[PDB]
RNA sequence: GGGGCCUUAGCUCAGCUGGGAGAGCGCCUGCUUUGCACGCAGGAGGUCAGCGGUUCGAUCCCGCUAGGCUCCACCA
RNA sequence: UUGGCACCUCGAUGUCGGCUCAUCGCAUCCUGGGGCUGUAGUCGGUCCCAAGGGUUGGGCUGUUCGCCCAUUAAAGCGGUA
RNA sequence: UGGGGCGGUCGCCUCCUAAAAGGUAACGGAGGCGCCCAAAGGUUCCCUCAGAAUGGUUGGAAAUCAUUCGCAGAGUGUAAA
């Protein structure tokens, strides 16, 4: 489960997600990846149920690499309150993903299990999925 | 069983299309399911 | 309130 | 220990060390032991007067009680009472364990008023309670008591004085030398437990030591003796000694011609408490050990040895399941016979006819394969419990040789090879690091 | 609805911010005690309310459970 | 349902619970027809099609709700200021 | 004043929101000020900071001293640019 454990303000704005990924466009660690196709934010227990779905199904084999990271905090004002009277406390941490963006990488498996565990990862995120290799031009 | 998520259970499925309807028979009974 | 006791 | 006797003689020798002085200081370093810091004639005295459940005891010591915490809210009391204050005189109430001491303290605003301070050795029911002398209520407790819990004689601050109950026996001392004998009235030899349970303060020791000094027991082959004893008790003529005879310790201001072993001649009774004993702790770890130890290897001995008997059922259950495996083959085929117990069913022709002999139980049931089948599952359970219980039996008897061992080792040797042994089994095994 | 700390021995409950679950009370075993139900040692209980993650070990770290007791909810 | 906003009404839109009269939608309580069941039969569980009809008498509390007593084939959820 | 109350705030300075001139709101997000300094003011003449390593006796990760690598990772009274 992952978190900043300092952050220089505790409130920033929600930000806008126009346009493709900045960086982390092409498989370079592992050897398949998740490749994303819309944009929204991907909170922290949903990268945490992803890894462990991948994880579980591969017991045997290599690491996973989580190229997405929650710096972003969201705030949630409470329940039942008027709306105003000043900004909500801090909730939770999300991750700006936009499309074209690697998120889960995987090597040193075979061909349909790492299809699988991606598959399973793709079932727990809110955003449309497809299957990438590397490219070897090259 | 009803669902709209129908797929083959095991190799013994098959998936067919009744009545502009996605279904799946198979020998066993349990495997059956429709959609819509 | 909004009693009715018009007289 | 521990006695009226012994209480008797000790307040001969407070009357004899400590007249009147001046209480210094007082001391609670523990939660049973309480130190009196007595300035007396000549150099400074220290009184112990403890109410441990097993160790009570009331003597001058000279050793130094160290660590002096932070202390509890009746040595505070005690403190805010007594300290500053003459005593008067230390009586015995009759012959029965109970120490009372008169305290002549000037009260905290100037004026006089006399405070009784009791001491009650009673075993595990000891406490130190201190009145006002005139009124004689509880102005507290060493130990607090509730109503409910010890309902009889309730120590409260400000209950009402209660007092020992009454063992409904005669004064030993000065008695007569009929009165002695016209109500024990020995029948079949309770003789001991007789003089305990009708004397007033009187230990089984001097009891078993009384036995010992009157020989053969008989109508007058005892009294004599009891008088003898009697007198040697009386005018202080008493000779303090430890006499042990394996490792666990007595002490008593009496010579003992019973239960011999060892001498270690004392001069009084305050260097006889403090060497023996300080205050267990050795001699309550060979008592919290020795007895509960043999006791604990006794009893998983006789636990093996009955997992034993009872493994060799299953070994015969073995048989019985090997005749039930015989049964149900015979059954599988069948019914080739009738259902009931299915028995003898064999092919005459074209059948490899086992016709094992077999015990027919009536053959079940509804389902008719299922039952031969449990009769089989129940064959190979059997032959995995000749694997296990025979090891289960090798491991039990090497467990019963080893306590065994442990029962020859405990039932004496050294001290040095205890020692050694204690270092040897924490060797056996690594063990957290 | 918003916030706190726990839920561990038949009971009361420790355990210092991860280094291997304990004290008191209850129930037995053995020793000892002349005698007034006054003493000592040794045994069992716990999946640390429950569930899967982390690391070499988790009451401790984390989410969600399930509870208790907290301390309040200005209105028509 | 609890909320959020304050668009309509402050030269008046009477607000809870009951009584009387009802009507409508099934996300169906029973009755009707089915599939799968770890459905031996009765009784069941889950998911379909189905609004035609019927879905109670009390004790407590202003109470809706809720608890209990006795039945029933069942004592269904909601909308209509 | 997302009704009023209760709470909070009321003047000045710095950043963001502010959309590459300026300006720009919300009970939006972060902080400071109601001073201090006869010098920390004026002029003239010189010099360049913080950290790493090596070596050092009381110096150990750090008191003080030499060296390199140091365009500033220092300092600029007080706080942001």
């Amino acid at each position: 489960m992952l978190l900043p454990k300092r952050v220089k303000y505790r409130r920033e704005h929600r930000g806008k997600m126009r346009g493709r990924a900045k960086g982390g466009t092409e498989v370079h660690f592992g050897e398949f990846g998740i490749q994303a196709l819309e944009a929204s934010w991907i909170t922290n227990r949903q990268i945490e149920a992803a890894r462990i779905a991948m994880t579980r199904y591969m017991k045997r084999g290599g690491k996973v690499w989580i190229k997405i990271f929650p710096s972003k905090p969201y705030t949630a004002k409470p329940l039942e309150v008027r709306m105003g009277s000043g900004k909500g406390a801090p909730e939770g941490w999300v991750a700006v993903v936009k499309p074209g963006k690697v998120l889960f990488e995987i090597s040193g498996v075979s061909e349909e299990v790492a299809r699988e565990a991606l598959r399973l990862a793709s079932h727990k995120l809110p955003i449309k999925t497809k299957f990438v290799k590397r490219e070897e031009i090259g | 069983k009803v669902r709209p998520s129908v797929k083959p259970i095991c190799e013994k499925c098959k998936v067919i299309r009744r009545k502009g309807k996605v279904m799946v028979i198979c020998e066993n009974p349990k495997h059956k399911q429709k959609q819509g | 309130a909004a009693a009715a006791a018009a007289a | 220990s521990f006695d009226g006797m012994f209480t008797y003689g000790m307040t001969h020798e407070l009357n004899e060390k400590i007249m009147g002085g001046r209480i210094t200081k007082i001391h609670q370093p523990y939660k049973h032991d309480v130190i009196f810091h007595i300035r007396a004639k000549g150099k400074n005295q220290k009184l112990l007067l403890s109410a441990h459940p097993s160790y009570s005891r009331v003597h001058i010591t000279a050793q130094a009680y160290e660590n002096p915490s932070e202390p509890p809210m009746f040595c505070m009391l005690l403190r805010k009472h007594i300290e500053g204050g003459f005593i008067e005189k230390i009586e015995q109430a009759g012959l029965d364990r109970i120490m009372i001491f008169h305290i002549k303290s000037r009260n905290e605003i100037g004026d006089e008023t006399v405070r009784k301070l009791y001491v009650e050795i009673m075993g595990r029911h000891s406490n130190i309670i201190l009145t006002d002398a005139a009124e004689n209520v509880i102005i507290d407790g060493l130990k607090h008591l509730s109503p409910s819990m010890n309902s009889y004689r309730t120590v409260l601050p400000g209950q009402d004085y209660k007092l020992p109950p009454a063992q409904d026996k005669i004064s030993p001392l000065e008695a007569s030398e009929d009165d002695i004998l016209r109500h024990l009235s020995f029948q079949e030899g309770r003789l001991d437990k007789q003089i305990v349970d009708h004397f007033s303060g009187v230990s089984p020791l001097f009891a078993k030591e009384a036995v010992h000094r009157a020989g053969l027991a008989n109508k007058v082959t005892l009294p004599k003796a009891l008088l003898a004893l009697f007198a040697e008790v009386k005018e202080h003529r008493f000779i303090p000694n430890i006499t042990t005879v394996n490792g666990k310790e007595y002490f008593y201001l009496l010579e003992l011609t019973h239960l011999k072993g060892e001498a270690r001649r004392f001069d009084s009774l305050s260097e006889l408490l403090d060497r023996f004993y300080f205050g267990k702790a050795e001699r309550d770890r060979v008592k919290q050990q020795a007895q509960d130890l043999e006791r604990f290897v006794v009893n998983e001995r006789k636990k093996n040895a009955n997992k034993i008997k009872k493994l060799e059922k299953t070994l015969e259950y073995s048989e019985n399941a090997k005749e039930f495996q015989l049964y149900g083959e015979l059954l599988t085929a069948n019914l080739y016979m009738l259902k009931k117990g299915d028995k003898q069913a064999e092919v005459i022709n074209y059948y490899d006819e086992e016709s094992p002999t077999i015990t027919i139980p009536l053959n079940p049931n509804k389902t008719p394969s299922e039952n031969a089948q449990a009769y089989f599952t129940k064959y190979q359970k059997a032959k995995n419990s000749v694997a296990v219980v025979e090891e289960q039996i090798r491991l039990a008897q090497e467990e019963i040789e080893y306590f065994d061992q442990l029962i020859q080792q405990l039932s004496s040797a050294s001290p040095r090879d205890i020692s050694e042994i204690r270092e040897e089994l924490v060797e056996g095994k690594y063990l957290r690091p």
